[PDB]
RNA sequence: AAACUCCAGUUGACACAAAAUAGACUACGAAAGUGGCUUUAACAUAUCUGAACACACAAUAGCUAAGACCCAAACUGGGAUUAGAUACCCCACUAUGCUUAGCCCUAAACCUCAACAGUUAAAUCAACAAAACUGCUCGCCAGAACACUACGAGCCACAGCUUAAAACUCAAA
């Protein structure tokens, strides 16, 4: 309200392109997280539940980013098999 | 695996028997049924690898020792 | 970086409180999810109204609005392989870097094994 | 103990805005405290519109007092400042350069946490 | 040691004797406390 | 071992040689181990200082030809 | 006994702990230019740790210095003020494709 | 586990709870 | 209270603090301290008039000194500060940790003990 | 030069026009994208309102409205009677993540008027009002 | 559908309400709790255990008195749904949530895992969960149900809280 206004959260348009720009942006409140609090402010989600929710996300992280490194760690092994019919 | 048709010469050579396969269950603790009632076991297993595929003991290794024959294993 | 474990889980030794209260144990699985799919949404409606849209002002009169029909026909008909392309790339794998089918015998290989042998 | 006065001043030609500073430093004198510098951070836009006083405000001088006073001057000087309309806004924090900043061998790898479940089979 | 660096210090203060003489000398005088890092960890001073 | 404390420093200041490791070669001597060497015969001689007995042997082996580019 | 044999010590080989880029260095909430570096330029929104590659002591300096500087007068809430947009980009994030 | 012992309790008191404001 | 006037533990025993500036005095002094210093002064006071050792601090007099002057500090905490429950129960706390360090020195030592309590106006009271 | 996303900022010298008008000059689109009604306002770069058109004011109504179809018609709409006025450029400003968020904006282009930039305003409360509980379903 | 059209959108002015991001951090506190900014005061114990006979605390809801009031919201009213709908869904609004001063003293107040010291040695180990134990101390427990009940006593509590049985019944829980 007291900010100055087109500067925050404003993507410009390039040769007419409005998908892109739209793509952009979207994909800005997205990384930042706005989308998903926005979302999630929409009803008041009580503090047990935020915090069971929060629990819920922080173990899938490590899980999802722990079963990443895994794969990548055994993407070389992926390779023809040396010792076929052995 | 690597090593598969070399220790499977090996034993050839010298005149002994080499199980480099995937080993089938039963094979020692059930041999009677799956040769026959007379088939005669080995009195030595040589475990040049004592690891299966996944990283665990060779299942030998454990049927060998139910079976009482004496295992020698790098 | 993985986030850190250290602390998190209620254990005898931890004093603080748990961080962490997972309904599943944190142990690697030997295989991954499926390879889900996007719930369809409805193609083509940006040509429907623009065929639409001059039907109401031509009085539903097919000849005036020939252009902006073939517009949707062939929208629609692009629509209709894009769907049957989409399920050929599915099976190709491109877009992943695995199939989870072709993922999963990698990870058959290589088993975590959260017990002692 | 030592504080940062950092102040934002209505932004008003030279004579004004030098009234403002001598008023104000001598507002930090009567109750006690030690004046140890002046400094000007220069005239500038502010980050958003700020009202004080019945006034809109866009920009301001941004000014720094560094200055040793008891404990009892803070909380008189705040209502002091609160009460110059040619003030936008003034805050006093402990002077960062008392906190002395310990020293940092670097990051300390924390290695992947063991024996979190029994090593039963499951 | 404290204290002979403290009493050097002291005889730039500010007193009722300077006050309107160091007002004007703040007025003219500017101080930039900005400065920018790099990915390697070298300062970045202004363009002043 | 106690020469590994001189491989650390001839790692950190002269780096990995451009030579290539030999590890077949049983008997194979880098040029770290030559330095290694050479820094081990002047410790025997008398000297005892940790820096000077390190840039005397770096000038042992540039009169003898050996290649010793500082990385830094 | 023999010469050969093994002997106790620290690693030699140890690699010197890493650092952050403001390890050593003084943040202070009147450094708006830096602190600009650690916040979205389209939402102000902080980054978090795993986006700036500082430890926890300076991610809390810095956390603790934006949001003095902000209600100070000092940095905006909303947006990353543009005049510090062509600052170097010390943070791994990617907004464009 | 179950919550059977828990739901004994709870109409137990839900019972009593009336009863009282019954009389 | 020591005077504001006085000089920091630290700023005592330096050579020539007495021919220093008068400002360079008041930014040495209590008055320009927090009141964590003012404690520190209160403390050394009391080892004097009381300790035989003024420097061993780890004997049970020097304990029931220093606990004595942080009671103190909470009861002016809380007499401005009525509902802060937190430092309610670190007074009540500590008041029950000198009683036992009280007894422990009355058992051990009595001729320390009572000059313990003349010298802090303490008054010894039987548990009922 | 290369292209830049970042906005032109009031004040310094941009060489970007449109028409001859600066960046500060250009007409605004306000896009308002409820969950139900998509709400679309021009006004001018001095605040002066130009056109307007919800999917309500053109004949939808209950859920109709709430649709994509239903903003992009509102869109065009909007589009027509604000180049009756003389604008060709815009700047659009869409709050909320409603189903006419996107759609709003394609009605705008069909309808006549290029898009210079998007920006969003979606009322973002830091810790503010306590919304509605949560409904069971 | 009802409701509102002194309604909606743009802009400006704009709080005794609540505190995006940081937080992938895991810190503080005895617990309850504590994540906007500043300052002030400030975080017991130089052995450990230890009060249900005491003292001081204790989320939320609630009571009493005086204020504030954006938003939310038991109850209630209307709309819809339904065989019914005293619900779930929609709208409006109050107690209440907030401040001040007193009360009330309860939570799945549970991380259902007591404090302090120590061990990984084995005879590891019902099962599951969050591996198995040693020393020492306090607290607590002894079939189910009756029973977070009755009676007694205490209490600013009066449809309350704490302590807390028995008879009858079952062969299980
Ligand atoms: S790694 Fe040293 S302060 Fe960050
Ligand atoms: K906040
Ligand atoms: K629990
Ligand atoms: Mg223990
Ligand atoms: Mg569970
Ligand atoms: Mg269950
Ligand atoms: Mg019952
Ligand atoms: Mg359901
Ligand atoms: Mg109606
Ligand atoms: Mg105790
Ligand atoms: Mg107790
Ligand atoms: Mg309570
Ligand atoms: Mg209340
Ligand atoms: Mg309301
Ligand atoms: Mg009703
Ligand atoms: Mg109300
Ligand atoms: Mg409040
Ligand atoms: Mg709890
Ligand atoms: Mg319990
Ligand atoms: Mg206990
Ligand atoms: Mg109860
Ligand atoms: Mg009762
Ligand atoms: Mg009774």
């Amino acid at each position: 309200a007291k900010h100055l206004k087109f500067i925050a959260r404003t993507v410009m348009v390039q040769e007419g392109n409005v998908e892109s720009a739209y793509r952009t942006l979207n994909r800005i409140l997205t990384m930042d997280g706005l989308i998903e609090d926005i979302k999630h402010r929409r009803y008041y989600e009580k503090p047990c539940r935020r915090r069971q929710r929060e629990s819920y996300e922080r173990c899938r992280r490590i899980y999802n980013m722990e079963m990443a490194r895994k794969i990548n760690f055994l993407m070389r092994k992926n390779r023809a098999d040396p010792w076929q019919g052995c | 695996r690597q090593f598969s048709y070399l220790i499977e010469n090996m034993a050839r050579d010298c005149g002994e028997y080499a199980h480099t396969r995937y080993f089938r269950g039963g094979m020692l603790t059930n041999a009677r049924l799956l040769f026959g009632p007379t088939v005669r076991l080995p009195d030595l297993i040589i475990f040049l690898h004592t690891l299966n595929n996944i990283f665990e003991p060779h299942v030998a290794v454990r049927d060998a020792a139910k079976m009482n024959i004496p295992t020698v294993g790098i | 970086a993985t986030p850190s474990l250290r602390g998190r889980l209620a254990r005898f030794g931890n004093p603080r409180k748990p961080v962490l209260k997972p309904n599943k144990p944190l142990i690697l699985a030997n295989r991954v999810g499926e390879r889900r799919r996007e719930k369809g949404e409805a193609t083509c409606i940006t040509e429907m109204s623009v065929m639409m849209a001059c039907w109401k002002q031509n009085e539903f009169r097919d000849d005036a609005c020939r252009k902006e029909i073939q517009g949707f026909l062939d929208c629609a008909a692009r629509a209709q392989e894009a769907r049957k392309m989409r399920s050929i790339q599915e099976t190709l794998g491109e877009s992943g870097s695995l199939l989870p089918n072709k993922l999963n015998k990698l990870l058959q290989r290589f088993p975590n094994k959260p017990y002692l042998s | 103990p030592r504080y940062e006065l950092a102040l934002i001043l209505k932004a008003m030609q030279r004579p004004e805005t030098a009234a403002t500073l001598k008023r104000t430093i001598e507002a930090l004198m009567d109750r006690g405290a030690i004046v140890r510098d002046l400094e000007n951070l220069g005239e500038r836009a502010l980050p958003y519109r700020i009202s004080a006083h019945s006034q809109q405000h866009n920009r301001g001088g941004y000014f720094l007092v560094d200055f040793y006073a008891p404990t009892a001057a803070v909380e008189s000087m705040v209502e002091h400042l609160s009460r110059d309309i040619d003030v936008i806004r003034g805050n006093i924090v402990k002077h960062p350069l008392t906190q002395e900043l310990k020293e940092c061998e670097g990051i300390v790898p924390v290695p992947l946490a063991e024996k979190l479940y029994s090593t039963k089979k499951r | 040691r404290e204290v002979l660096q403290l009493q050097e210090e002291v005889k730039n203060f500010i007193t009722r004797e300077n006050l309107e003489a160091r007002v004007e000398a703040a007025l003219d005088s500017r101080k930039n406390y900005n400065w920018a890092i790099t990915r390697e960890g070298l300062v970045v001073r202004p363009q002043r | 071992y106690h020469e590994d404390r001189i491989r650390a420093k001839f790692y950190s200041v002269y780096g990995s040689g451009q030579r290539a490791f030999d590890l077949f070669n049983p008997n194979f001597k880098s040029t770290c181990q030559r330095f290694v060497e050479k820094y081990t015969e002047l410790q025997k001689l008398g000297e005892t200082d940790e820096e000077k007995l390190f840039v005397e042997t770096g000038k042992a082996l540039l009169a003898e030809g050996v290649i010793l580019r500082r990385v830094g | 006994s023999n010469e050969d044999l093994p002997i106790s010590m620290e690693n030699p080989y140890k690699e010197p702990l890493k650092k952050c880029i403001l390890c050593g260095k003084h943040v202070d909430y009147k450094n708006v230019q830096l602190l600009s570096q650690f916040v979205s330029p389209f939402t102000g929104c902080i980054y978090g740790r795993h986006i700036t590659g500082l430890c926890g002591k300076k991610q809390k300096e810095i956390t603790k210095a934006i949001k003095r500087a902000q209600i100070m007068g000092f940095m905006p809430v909303t947006y990353k003020d543009p005049a510090y947009l062509k600052d170097p980009k010390v943070c791994n994030i990617r907004y464009r494709e | 586990k179950n919550v059977l012992k828990i739901r004994r309790r709870k109409m137990n008191h839900h019972k009593y709870r009336k009863l009282v404001k019954k009389t | 209270d020591p005077p504001p006037s006085t000089l920091l533990k630290d700023y005592q025993n330096v050579p020539g603090i007495e021919k220093v500036d008068d400002v360079v005095k008041r930014l040495l002094s209590l008055e320009m301290a927090n009141k964590k210093e003012m404690l520190k002064i209160k403390q050394e006071q009391f080892m004097k008039k009381i300790v035989a050792n003024p420097e061993d601090t780890r004997s049970l007099e020097a304990r029931i000194i220093a606990l004595s002057v942080k009671i103190r500090s909470y009861e002016e905490h809380l007499e401005k500060h009525r509902k802060d429950k937190a430092h309610k129960r670190y007074l009540l706390m500590s008041i029950d940790q000198r009683k036992k360090m009280l007894k422990n020195l009355r058992n051990t030592n009595y001729d320390v003990f009572e000059k313990i309590c003349w010298g802090l106006g303490i008054e010894y009271t039987f548990p009922p | 030069t290369k292209f830049s996303i970042y906005p032109p900022i009031p004040g310094e010298e941009s060489s970007l026009r449109w028409a001859g008008k600066k960046f500060e000059e250009i007409p605004i689109a306000h896009i308002k994208a409820s969950h139900n009604n998509t709400q679309i306002q021009v006004v001018s770069a001095s605040n002066e309102p130009l056109a307007f058109a919800s999917c309500g004011t053109e004949g939808f109504r209950n859920a109709k409205k709430g649709t994509g179809i239903a903003a992009q018609t509102a869109g065009i709409a909007a589009a027509a009677r604000a180049k009756q006025k003389g604008v060709i450029h815009i700047r659009v400003v869409v709050k909320g993540l409603g189903p006419g968020r996107l759609s709003a904006m394609h009605g705008l282009i069909m309808g006549g008027l290029e898009v210079i930039s998007i920006t969003d305003n979606t009322p973002i409360p830091h810790x503010g009002c306590r919304p509605r509980k949560a409904r069971k379903l």
